[PDB]
RNA sequence: GGUGAAAUUCUUGGACCGGCGCAAGACGGACCAGAGCGAAAGCAUUUGCCAAGAAUGUUUUCAUUAAUCAAGAACGAAAGUCGGAGGUUCGAAGACGAUCAGAUACCGUCGUAGUUCCGACCAUAAACGAUGCCGACUGGCGAUGCGGCGGCGUUAUUCCCAUGACCCGCCGGGCAGCUUCCGGGAAACCAAAGUCUUUGGGUUCCGGGGGGAGUAUGGUUGCAAAGCUGAAACUUAAAGGAAUUGA
């Protein structure tokens, strides 16, 4: 883990989850 | 296959009778052919040409280039219409710790020739001067600015064209701006830098013949 | 070419615009309006490769010295030329080699100049800005 | 009253959110009063699309579709200026 | 700097503001000044130039309008004709 | 019908005793009690009506002709307006950039309106409704509620038909294709999203 | 820690400097950071200057020099072998020679 | 035209070139530097106008009116969003051409959004002096800016003072090196990163082994992307800083 593509990697793992809350 | 050496003419250029060389160079041209104009397309037509070949005892960094006005048979005619010195020369004066000033101003002869003149300075620094650094302030440029600004202004609009580019050859005007700014501060490179014209008035070819026969 | 007399000389201005890539020498009257001839080092040589390079660009200045002769002109002034504007403000090399030729040919050649494009500020400079190759 | 509908909230639900918020910069625009150049008044009203009517003084200018001046108008006017004083001098 | 001065006549001197007063002064001879703003209608601006000429006293064209004219005088109105009565400052050069 | 706002301009015959009515297209900044200047000595404001010749470059102007004589007939819509490019006064033409992009040479007698065409920017504000569109086009003509080919029956166009709702063949048409045929894309030299400016 | 006091370009006042390309790669690189050194060449190689010398026309009036800026920033200053690395006190110095 | 070497591509409907003009929208080179101004982000063509400020000077004025600061607020590189003006040059996304086993990249040619101005959002960066503000003490040497003071002389306005400019200093406010066994520090290095166990001038923000984790959840801002606030369970004996000699 490169510091900064390790945080692109948790946004878009955010993003994921958010989608997931959005449609249960 | 016919090599186009052959359908054009050599015309001699001859500059305005006020400097030292009248021959600059020849010049070819197409022939009219029943179509085109080899007068008017003669017209238009500007020669570069340093006071190093127009004078003879003159400075070699000062270029000034002619509009062509008429064609007289085999002749062709030019008038001054802007100069400038030469930018190895422009490289050359401006080094490193010092100061240049500009001013830029348009102003109109009697003749109806509008005139945009630059002028430039550096400040000197003494001989016994030993200060890394020789600036001038905001202020002080602000009024070394405007003095450009009022001397250029008198020594052009009372002159007309004829007596401007007659000042301009000696470079009078860049000597004049030195000494009187030698008061509040001496300078060490003094010129104009450019002078270009703006607009002009109807071209009279009894006006370039007086200018050429003189 | 003209009616002079051999005491004189038939003068007119020449540049020699300069770039890393490939020279051009061209060669005009005064105003440059007019056109007496153009050589380059591209039509020298069959690849692209060596248009930048000295030998070609000599062999394009002889081609400059002999077309002109032929015409009757001897006498040219040199302004020289660097890619300019936004580009570098350093020639390139296939200016020394050119020049040297243009010069052992025989012809004249007089006052030299500097009319480079030099901006105030040009525009943004191509490239972007990171990484090279 | 509200918190950010403002003049579109005629509108409700009825369309877009982005559609009212693009027309509520301009319903607010094309119902302003200016004030007059002429008489330095703050009367200066729209008749119809393009037509812009002053209550006191009486005058009637041509100006945008929703607001008095566009923005083309005012460089096109400084521009005419610019050319026209170049002809002169 | 003509407005500073007026800024001074406002405190010190006298003055009559308004189109009816002002010609109301020039017909009887006690106006010295008169100011009119850029926005003036252009048969009142000949009006008071013909007016001044008769009575002898002199025009200053403001550089701004009826809404700045009026603030120059320290007023929370337009102003769009003036007339300086008494100066008590040097307004009189000019 | 038309977003363009008109001037009424009265002028003062010249050969008889009357006052003459002229519908202007106006100019954005022309007010009521101006004076404009009709002729090759007017001078370059708003308004004014000019020949092109004697306009600068990069003069705009609106309500340009198309040939001499005409009464204007180029850059009439709201907003719209052309440039004046170059002159040639050997063969007495001027070049002129119209609204839609195109570059047109006209002759120099051709007279204009200086400035652009008032009531710009009518396009930026949305409908937002159905009715104002039917109030838009009540008072232009019998063209506004559209219905597709691909709803219609087979019968009323070529695009009509089928157990599902599609064209069913290319939509790009000849420019030679018949009346009853010339539907879709006519001579379309591409299709699709743009990416940049297309100009010939 | 600070390898160097400068942190290697010369902007220690101002917040921002104008980038230039490099010359070998076309890298962007600050220019107070970069190695810019002016190259005085001559057109014709010390060497070769003979061979033209002696077909040219000119009575030896003729000198024409080639001088261009160059810029390289420091990935590739190193493969130029310009700006070999230096010694730990060796860093502190100027100008060579 | 361009590459280490090659090309896509523009090209006998005349590109490139040189000369004369016109238009476009950016940006102000060499001057311009351990120099100035602003609380910071920032600020460079000439000119006009508006309002403001540091330092200085003072035998003027109020006479403690005093500085960082919970809560709360305003401005805030660049990028991004909405909206309206034209796209000159550059240039995400994207496309095309080379280089290799692959090249989703570096190189070249275009090129949308963007890079421009205007209104409202967005509040982030290595917003780094990786270095809080107010206050006292605490070596020196050669310089720069401002202002004030003294002067042998040189020089221009000239014909006097005077006004400019150079040289010598002094005083107060600064941006600053450079040396230095002041000193402190783990050292690298620093007159503050000193006066610190011989520990107390005032005070705010902020850290408490490494991860989990700037994550989950709640709240709030945003058009979105995301920003601000922000755990626990569990897991590890090291992660780290500086410096020593080799490679
Ligand atoms: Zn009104
Ligand atoms: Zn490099």
């Amino acid at each position: 883990m490169r510091a900064k593509w390790r945080k692109k990697r948790m946004r878009r793992l955010k993003r994921k989850r958010r989608k997931m809350r959005q449609r249960s | 296959v016919v090599d186009p050496f052959s359908k054009k003419d050599w015309y001699d250029v001859k500059a305005p009778a006020m400097f030292n060389i009248r021959n600059i160079g020849k010049t070819l041209v197409t022939r009219t052919q029943g179509t085109k104009i080899a007068s008017d397309g003669l017209k238009g037509r500007v020669f570069e040409v340093s006071l190093a070949d127009l004078q003879n005892d003159e400075v070699a960094f000062r270029k000034f280039k002619l509009i062509t006005e008429d064609v007289q048979g085999k002749n062709c005619l030019t008038n001054f219409h802007g100069m400038d010195l030469t930018r190895d020369k422009m490289c050359s004066m401006v080094k490193k710790w010092q100061t240049m000033i500009e001013a830029h101003v348009d102003v109109k002869t009697t003749d109806g020739y509008l005139l945009r003149l630059f002028c430039v300075g550096f400040t000197k620094k003494r001989n016994n001067q030993i200060r890394k650094t020789s600036y001038a302030q905001h202020q002080q440029v602000r009024q070394i600015r405007k003095k450009m600004m009022e001397i250029m202004t008198r020594e052009v609009q009372t002159n007309d064209l004829k007596e401007v580019v007659n000042k301009l050859i000696p470079d009078s005007i860049g000597k004049d701006i030195e000494k009187a700014c030698q008061s509040i501060y001496p300078l060490h490179d003094v010129f104009v830098r450019k002078v270009k014209m703006l607009k002009k008035p109807k071209f009279e070819l009894g006006k370039l013949m007086e200018l050429h026969g003189e | 070419g003209p009616q002079v007399a051999e005491g004189e000389n038939v003068f007119g201005v020449c540049h020699i615009f300069a770039s890393f890539n490939d020279t051009f020498v061209h060669v005009t009257d005064l105003s440059g309006k007019e056109t007496i001839c153009r050589v380059t080092g591209g039509m020298k040589v069959k690849a692209d490769r060596d248009e930048s390079s000295p030998y070609a660009a000599m062999l394009a200045a002889q081609d400059v010295a002999q077309r002109c002769k032929e015409l009757g002109i001897t006498a040219l002034h040199i302004k020289l030329r660097a890619t300019g504007g936004n580009r570098t403000k350093t020639p390139g090399p296939g200016a020394q080699s050119a020049l040297r030729a243009l010069a052992r040919s025989g012809m004249k050649i007089g006052r030299i100049e500097d009319v480079t494009p030099i901006p105030s500020d040009s525009t943004r400079r191509k490239g972007g800005r990171r990484g090279r190759r | 009253r509200t918190k950010k509908v403002g003049i579109v909230g005629k509108y409700g639900t009825r369309y877009g959110a982005s559609l009212r918020k693009m027309v509520k910069k301009i319903e607010i625009s094309q119902h302003a009063k200016y004030t007059c150049s002429f008489c330095g008044k703050t009367k200066m009203k729209r008749r119809a699309v393009g037509i812009w009517h002053c209550g006191s003084c009486m005058k009637t200018v041509a100006g945008g579709a929703w607001t008095y001046n566009t923005t083309s108008a005012v460089t096109v006017k400084s521009a005419i200026r610019r050319l026209k004083e170049l002809k002169d001098q | 700097s003509i407005n500073s001065r007026l800024q001074l006549v406002m405190k010190s001197g006298k003055y009559v503001l308004g189109y009816k007063q002002t010609l109301k002064m020039i017909r009887q001879g006690k106006a010295k000044l008169v100011i009119l703003a850029n926005n003036c209608p252009a048969l009142r601006k000949s009006e008071i130039e013909y007016y001044a000429m008769l009575a002898k006293t002199g025009v200053h064209h403001y550089s701004g309008n009826n809404i700045e004219l009026g603030t120059a005088c320290g007023k929370y109105y337009r102003v769009c004709t003036l007339a300086i009565i008494d100066p008590g400052d040097s307004d009189i050069i000019r | 019908g038309r977003g363009a706002p008109l001037a009424k301009v009265v002028f003062r015959d010249p050969y008889r005793f009357k006052k003459r009515t002229e519908l202007f297209i106006a100019a954005e900044g022309i007010h009521t009690g101006q004076f404009v200047y009709c002729g090759k000595k007017a001078q370059l404001n708003i308004g004014n009506v000019l020949p092109v010749g004697t306009m600068p470059e990069g003069t705009i102007v609106c309500c340009l002709e198309e040939k001499p004589g005409d009464r204007g007939k180029l850059a009439r819509a709201s907003g719209n307006y052309a440039t004046v490019i170059s002159h040639n006064p050997e063969t007495k033409k001027t070049r002129v950039k119209l609204p839609s992009g195109s570059k047109k040479v006209i002759s120099s007698a051709n007279r204009a309106v200086v400035g652009v065409v008032a009531g710009g920017g009518r396009i930026d504000k949305p409908i937002l409704k159905a009715g104002r569109a039917y109030h838009k086009y009540k008072a232009k003509r019998n063209c506004w509620p559209r219905v597709r080919g691909v709803a219609m029956n087979p019968v009323e166009h070529p695009f009509g038909g089928g157990n599902h709702q599609h064209i069913g063949k290319p939509s790009t048409i000849r420019r030679d294709a018949p009346a009853g045929r010339k539907v879709g894309l006519i001579a379309a030299r591409r299709t699709g999203r743009l990416r940049g400016t297309k100009t010939v | 820690t600070k390898k160097r006091r400068n942190n290697g370009r010369a902007k220690k006042g101002r917040g921002h400097v104008q980038p230039i390309r490099c010359t070998n790669c076309a890298r962007c690189v600050p220019k107070d950071k970069a190695i810019k050194k002016f190259v005085i060449r001559n057109i014709v190689e010390a060497a070769a200057v003979r061979d033209i010398s002696e077909a040219s026309v000119f009575d030896a009036y003729v000198l024409p020099k080639l001088y261009v800026k160059l810029h390289y920033c420091v990935s590739c200053a190193i493969h130029s072998k310009v700006v070999r690395n230096r010694s730990r006190e060796a860093r502190k110095d100027r100008t060579p020679p």
